[PDB]
């Protein structure tokens, strides 16, 4: 019957946030706080369009803003963040309870310097 | 004698489960939510005979969403062609399909 | 049987029938059918006799097979349709399996091999409850899915039911097997007209229920389960012979009695569809049913059989049994012809 | 022949069903159906139905432990047949296994059989989803909304089980 | 006297210590020094598959941090 | 997959012990060591006679109570539901139905034994 | 009613204890003060995604940032 | 490397079964004012080895009247079923992390009776038939109570996972809010494993040996090890359910030491219980569990249903 | 449709032919009936789990539940025969023919 109209592979070729699960979980609250606008724009247009072939620019902007946030994390508070995501990654269930000292140090550092 | 007392007393007994496109706990859609919505809203109140005679396309699309059998025939045809072309020997798989591909994230 | 437990059992079977009546879900339909099964089962075992156990085993096995066929039809309809609304079915094989399930539940031929033994092995009140209350829920289900019913299948089952019921009723001396084969014949007459006008099916079901309940009430009143005792009823009371004569004339199909009211109008809803030879064949088998009815009337009322000397004792005590609404149901079973258009209340 | 694990479990299901459908003796029929129910529960676990598979497992174990008690109580013959002590039991078992292998050979060859409906030869894993349901399982909220959404269903199920208790009490009274 | 059972039962203690401890030590080998990633729902499996797909060695336990991006 | 490996290893270890227990030692059988054990005398009939077992209703109602358990078992996840009042009312209702069945068994002389 | 209660406590204390626990479990949640706290605790668990809405310009309640004071807070469970 | 983990799970529990036989005979002698086995080895350390080799160099002695299929199938199935439910036990990290490990334990515990039934019916004798009937009655007694005990104890856990059961112990034991259910669970574990005073199958005074009275050496030892693995594992499960210890992710040695000591003490308590009381009749088994246990556990089940709603203490399912 | 659907429905009709052709024992037919219900349950659960219909997940187990609510009845319809006849052979069950 109908025909499908798929996007070209060049448009989908975009660099990625090549990190792990524990690194994403460690900076999850601050990423959700600072980067709310492009994420909410992407979520709204995906919910109201229901078509991933027309929902690429907002995903690109979400990815770019996430990588920018992680670059800003890398420039200022690298080593406390490394300690935080390391001790988060040691736990099997990725529990936020077993990382109170590292979380306190990380939030204090990122509040004092950013 | 279909005594529909569910509308006489206004009490909902089993209208919340009878249709795949109903209200679900924690708002989880099924695999054919949109097709169910189209098939209900196109064939509402006009009678079963007119619904079958006129709304056949969306019901066919819903049945294809559910059973997926035409996609099975498509996959069977391309896989038989692939097996044949490997068996005679004029086809080589790409490195992306073979496994060493380094996926997107 | 405990009266409170019996009342709970009766409320359970009526609740199951009501659940089948009012539900818009296939699972609730099957749940009501299972409740109907499980509540009618101890009704037959009120007397704790081996005949009752044999009848209960046969009934339970046949209705279990019907229930499993109904579940397979429901699952096929679900898989090809994705919902549960009680409406037209979306597969011919699901329609087949549900039609076989409902035919097994009703007792329609060639699945008639369980009704006469089940009726014979149980008392008269249990037979009344069976042959009246078990013919409401499957009729409602067939009323719901009549768009998807195959015409040839239901018509073949109907004509087989009427022919087999007449030929069975020609050669039975027991009253309950006569009732069972008459019920098969009425079932075929009632389900032959289902696809043309289901209001005719409902009207014939109502008239058949009224007449069968009237006859079972008269049998309970006379406490007779054999043809010879039914003949012996003439000495106990003449009025009982008058009512059995007029009622068994009514179920024969004679005017101006009420039993001519449904069947004739069945033809009135089958000549409009230009089906001519089928109502003629069903009228011929109705004449066969009238023949065994006429033999029974010759046995009971029109000829007074010799009696015994013990019945004089029975002349000194009036009938203290409770005849539940007997004159009203007899009048409705006899003289309902001049109120023929009242079937329009069933639309 | 690796990703046909659902196919292999279904074949063991049909094999056990043919095995206990010969009706040799209630204990051996229970054993055959229990093997069949084990591989059916394996099917349901392999499709993500942990709760439903374990529930059908536990229910069948209880029910035919009761069936074992009943056949060792009343319905016993002097010399029960295993599978080969009688002729028609072995005949229908071999017959059912032969038809089972018949459509096995029919479905592994042309990949499309036509028995009533049409049937394909690929595994069912192709229809399984590519999406993720988050921090939860959907069937768990099905059986959780059993109590909240399911009002009439739970009411009639409980009433039917109570009626089953009172009926089973009433039947085996004798007087 | 009574304390003479205290040798033999102690052996059973070792027989109740060797299995479970070994599992923990096995969990400190195949997972590269960390615990085994306990997957309970679809999102935990999706995150573990994300680590597997980003590590480039097809091992989920090789966790790469913020030094991976530039 | 790991469950299948554990099952196969357990079955392999189980069936290896009986094979070691059977085909390793020397067998020497006559027609008295294979005889059924009846405390040193011949058996009276066979053991395939129907037992006049007395707790048939207890086994059937064990089945029914296990199905009551099957209704009552998904209760913990229902603790996460929003409509808490209907949850609590109907969990109490189903437990009360179980208790009603048990009380009717108690009063109508069902928990005792026949003969 | 004291004599009957003493009689059943002397004959079978298990039935008396079971009926006391059943009556307590029936009548106490209807007198509980924390049931509505359980209601909002269950209702406040963020299972699915909180998708935003389109803007026509006229909404005083919903915020544009998660840290804005407008919108519902969760201070009652934090203190408790 | 799952094979090494499986082997190190399944072999030392068999060694634990053997040394459980050792300390069983020793302690059971010791409350009877006599010494235990101490002649064969130093303090009798070589008694289980002699017992194990002795049973495996005897004659299997298959009966003629016994149906050989279930006769050879019952003990292997018993040993496998006693072995196959050890996996969901957190020790502190379980072998297989199943979300519904409680249901797996319940279903494999329901399967464990089938070896007893098949061994009773396969051997053609009256004593085996009576033992099978008593085992059926024992299952009738214990299942409908044990399921409700486990559900009502588990209602504060929040989910069926045994891994999250170690999280709930971090503040207090669940034996403090569920001590009556702890008593019910201990009597149920007494009843299920077929240990005195709830043995009723391997009776010495009532029957000769019951379900395995026709079972000679070799096949007989499998039932012995299956029952002893069952009681050790059941006591470990009770320890995890009610007396869970302090878990530290950086040092599993603490939790292994603690639950090993607690389960060993509970098994010693089981040995203490099993030889101080007369054996119950099996007609009083369901004159107690169907009469006294069931209404009490129904009341406690509805109490534990209505309690987190009362105190606003709904546990998380994750 | 698929393959496992074919296997399950063929198991159902195999158990149906097992029930519909008796072999002189009632409880064996009861076992075949419970096998037909096993095929029904397996088919329904697989159909739901393929179609992601969460809210209908109550229907299989409840179906299962109701089957036991009749299956024990069949067992309750066995011993009564054993309370009249010595055995439970169906060829002895022919008293209802007159
Ligand atoms: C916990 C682990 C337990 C593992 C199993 C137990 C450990 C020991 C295993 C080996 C035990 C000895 C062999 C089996 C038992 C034999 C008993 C016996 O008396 O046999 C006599 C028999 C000889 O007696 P026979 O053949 O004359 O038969 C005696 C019976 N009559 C005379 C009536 C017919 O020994 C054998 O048949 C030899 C068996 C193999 C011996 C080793 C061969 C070389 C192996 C390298
Ligand atoms: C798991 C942790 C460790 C547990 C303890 C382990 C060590 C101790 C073991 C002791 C020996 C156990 C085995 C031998 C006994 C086996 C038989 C047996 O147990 O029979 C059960 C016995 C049998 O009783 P019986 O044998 O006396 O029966 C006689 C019955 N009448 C009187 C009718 C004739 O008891 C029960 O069935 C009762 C169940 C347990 C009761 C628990 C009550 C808890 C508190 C409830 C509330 C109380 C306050 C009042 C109400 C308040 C309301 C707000």
């Amino acid at each position: 019957p109908g025909i499908v109209e798929l996007p070209s592979l060049e448009d989908l070729k975009v660099q990625e946030v090549k990190v792990s699960s524990s690194v994403l979980k460690a900076a999850a609250h601050h990423y959700g706080a600072q980067c709310d606008k492009p994420n909410k724009e992407f979520m709204l247009c995906r919910w109201e369009e229901k078509d991933p072939r027309r929902c690429l620019e907002e995903g690109k902007l979400v990815n770019q803003c996430a990588l920018e946030f992680f670059r800003q994390i890398k420039r200022h508070c690298a080593e406390p963040f490394t300690e935080y995501w390391t001790c988060i990654d040691y736990s099997g269930l990725q529990l936020f309870r077993r990382c109170r000292k590292e979380q306190a140090q990380f939030d204090k550092c990122v509040l004092d310097k950013l | 004698p279909f005594f529909d007392v569910q509308k006489k007393l206004g009490v909902d007994l089993d209208h919340w489960m009878t249709i795949q496109s109903a209200e679900q706990p924690h708002r989880i859609p099924a695999r054919c939510h949109a097709f169910e919505k189209e098939w209900i809203e196109c064939a509402h109140g006009i009678g079963s005979i007119r619904a079958e005679k006129e709304c056949k396309i969306e019901f066919e699309d819903f049945r294809e969403c559910l059973l997926r059998q035409k996609t099975m025939k498509r996959l069977n045809a391309i896989k038989r062609q692939r097996d044949k072309l490997i068996k005679e020997g004029k086809y080589t798989p790409p490195p992306h399909h073979s496994g060493q591909e380094d996926l997107r994230p | 049987m405990n009266p409170i437990i019996l009342i709970i059992i009766l409320m359970t079977v009526m609740l199951g029938t009501i659940i089948v009546m009012i539900s818009t879900h296939w699972l609730l339909i099957w749940i009501g059918f299972e409740m109907n099964m499980l509540a009618i089962i101890p009704i037959m075992m009120k007397k704790h006799n081996p005949r009752a156990t044999e009848a209960s085993t046969k009934y339970f096995l046949t209705q279990s097979t019907a229930s499993m066929l109904l579940m397979m039809a429901i699952i096929i309809n679900l898989m090809f349709s994705g919902q549960w609304t009680v409406m037209k079915l979306f597969n011919p094989m699901a329609s087949m399996l549900m039609t076989m399930a409902l035919a097994m539940k009703l007792g329609m031929a060639p699945f008639h091999f369980w009704v006469p033994e089940v009726t014979q092995g149980i008392p008269l009140s249990s037979g009344l409850i069976l042959l009246t209350w078990q013919k409401l829920a499957p009729m409602s289900v067939l009323y719901q899915i009549l768009p998807s019913i195959n015409l040839d299948l239901i018509l073949t089952l109907s004509i087989l039911s009427i022919t087999i019921g007449g030929w069975g009723g020609l050669n039975q001396t027991q009253l309950r097997k006569i009732m069972a084969y008459s019920s098969i014949a009425h079932m075929g007459w009632m389900t032959a007209v289902l696809l043309y006008n289901p209001t005719m099916t409902l009207l014939n079901l109502i008239i058949y229920i009224i007449m069968t309940s009237t006859m079972f009430t008269l049998f309970m009143a006379n406490s007779t389960t054999t043809t010879l005792s039914l003949s012996h009823t003439w000495n106990k009371a003449p009025i009982m012979t008058i009512l059995v004569l007029i009622t068994l004339l009514s179920m024969g199909g004679l005017p101006p009695l009420s039993g001519f009211m449904p069947k004739w109008m069945i033809i009135q809803e089958m000549t409009k569809n230009d089906s001519i030879i089928l109502p003629t064949l069903m009228a011929i088998t109705a004449l066969l049913n009238l023949y065994f009815y006429m033999r029974l009337t010759y046995s009971t009322a029109l000829t007074m059989f010799p009696s015994t000397n013990n019945m004089k004792m029975k002349w000194q005590f009036p009938t203290t049994k409770r005849m539940t609404l007997l004159p009203t149901m007899t009048v409705l079973s006899t003289m309902l012809l001049p109120l023929t258009p009242i079937l329009s209340i069933l639309e | 022949m690796m990703t046909y694990i659902v196919f292999i479990l279904s074949i063991i299901f049909v094999m056990g069903f043919v095995g206990f459908s010969s009706k040799p003796s209630p204990i051996y029929g229970g054993l055959g159906l229990i093997v069949s129910g084990g591989v059916g529960c394996g099917i349901v676990l392999n499709f993500g139905g942990s709760f439903l598979g374990l529930m059908v497992f536990l229910i069948y174990l209880g029910g035919m432990m009761v069936v074992f008690g009943y056949t060792t109580a009343m319905a016993t013959e002097q010399y029960p047949e295993v599978w080969v002590s009688n002729k028609v039991v072995l005949g229908t078992f071999i017959t059912g296994l032969l038809m089972e292998f018949l459509m096995v050979y029919y479905v592994l060859k042309d990949k499309e059989v036509e028995i009533v409906f049409k049937f394909n030869g690929m595994g069912d894993w192709v229809i399984y989803d590519t999406g993720d349901s988050g921090f939860f399982s959907e069937e768990a909220m099905g059986i959780a909304a059993l109590y909240s959404y399911g009002t009439w269903l739970v009411i009639v199920t409980g009433w039917s089980l109570l009626i089953g208790v009172v009926v089973i009490m009433e039947i085996t009274r004798g007087n | 006297m009574w304390f003479e059972v205290l040798p033999g039962i102690a052996v059973m203690g070792v027989c109740l210590f060797i299995p479970g401890m070994a599992t923990a030590r096995i969990h400190r080998f195949s997972n590269g020094g960390r615990e085994k990633r306990v997957a309970h729902y679809s999102y935990q499996w999706y995150l573990m598959e994300r680590d597997r797909r980003v590590s480039g060695v097809n091992r989920y336990y090789v966790s790469k941090g913020l030094e991976n991006i530039d | 997959m790991n469950l299948m490996i554990t099952l196969l290893t357990n079955f392999t270890l189980a069936t290896l012990l009986v094979t070691i227990a059977f085909w390793l030692p020397q067998l020497n059988v006559y027609s008295e060591k294979t005889s059924p054990y009846e405390c040193g005398f011949d058996p009276m009939g066979s053991a395939r006679l129907p037992f006049s077992m007395k707790f048939f209703l207890v086994a059937i109602t064990f089945l029914l109570f296990d199905l009551e358990i099957a209704l009552l078992l998904p209760l913990p996840w229902a603790s996460q539901t929003t409509n808490l009042n209907t949850m609590l009312t109907m969990a109490l209702l189903l437990i009360f139905l179980l208790a009603v069945s048990l009380a009717y068994e108690w009063t109508q002389k069902g928990l005792e034994w026949t003969e | 009613v004291a004599a009957f209660l003493k009689n059943v406590w002397a004959k079978e204390p298990v039935l008396v204890a079971s009926f006391a626990i059943a009556g307590l479990a029936v009548i106490l949640p209807t007198l509980s003060p924390y049931t509505k706290y359980s209601l909002m605790i269950n209702r406040a668990t963020p299972y699915n995604y909180p998708v935003p809405l389109r803007d026509d310009g006229n909404m005083p309640d919903v915020p544009s940032h998660p840290q804005d004071p407008q919108g519902p807070s969760l201070e009652w469970l934090k203190r408790l | 490397m799952f094979m090494i983990n499986v082997l190190t799970l399944i072999i030392p529990i068999l060694l634990a079964v053997a040394f459980l036989t050792l300390v069983e005979r020793k302690v059971l002698g010791y409350m009877q004012f006599r010494k235990g086995p101490n002649v064969v080895g130093p303090y009798g350390l070589l008694q289980p080895i002699a017992d194990a080799i002795k049973l495996f160099i005897k004659e299997p002695l298959r009966p003629a009247t016994s149906s050989i299929s279930m006769f050879i199938l019952a003990p292997i199935l018993a040993l496998t079923l006693a072995l196959t439910m050890w996996i969901p036990l957190p020790m502190p990290y379980p072998l297989i992390n199943m979300n519904l490990g409680v249901l797996f334990m319940l279903a494999m515990s329901s399967l464990a009776v089938y070896s007893i039934l098949w061994s009773g019916w396969a051997s053609n004798s009256k004593y085996a038939l009576i033992g099978a009937l008593r085992a059926v009655a024992q299952t009738i007694s214990y299942e409908v109570t044990l399921a409700i005990i486990l559900l009502s104890v588990l209602l504060m856990n929040g989910s069926f996972t045994l891994s999250t059961l170690i999280i709930t112990q971090e503040q207090v034991w669940l034996i403090f809010p569920a001590w009556p259910l702890a008593m019910m669970w201990f009597i149920s574990t007494l009843a299920e494993t077929n240990r005195a005073p709830f043995d009723l199958t391997e009776g010495e005074s009532e029957l000769v040996s019951g379900f395995n009275v026709e079972y000679a050496a070799g096949p007989f030892a499998l039932f012995f090890m299956a029952e002893y693995a069952n009681i050790i594992m059941m006591n470990i499960f009770t320890t995890t359910l009610f007396l869970g210890a302090f878990h530290n992710p950086y040092m599993p040695e603490l939790y292994t030491i603690n639950f090993t000591i607690k389960s060993l003490l509970l098994s010693i308590t089981f040995l203490w219980i099993r030889a101080s009381y007369p054996r119950f009749r099996y007609d009083q088994l369901m004159h107690l569990l169907w009469k006294n246990f069931l209404p009490l556990t129904l009341a406690l089940c509805m109490w534990h249903v209505s309690l987190p709603i009362l105190l606003s203490s709904i546990p998380p399912q994750t | 449709m698929s393959l496992v659907y074919m296997n399950i429905m063929m198991a159902f009709t195999v158990s149906l032919t097992g029930l519909l052709m008796y072999r002189s024992h009632l409880m064996s037919s009861l076992l075949c009936l419970e096998g037909m219900m096993l095929s029904l349950f397996i088919l329904a659960t697989l159909m739901i789990l393929n179609s992601h219909f969460t809210l209908a997940s109550m229907m299989p187990i409840i179906l299962l539940v109701f089957a036991a609510c009749e299956a024990a009845l069949g067992l309750s319809l066995l011993v009564m025969v054993s309370n009249t006849y010595g055995t439970d052979y169906v060829q002895n069950l022919n008293l209802l023919q007159c």
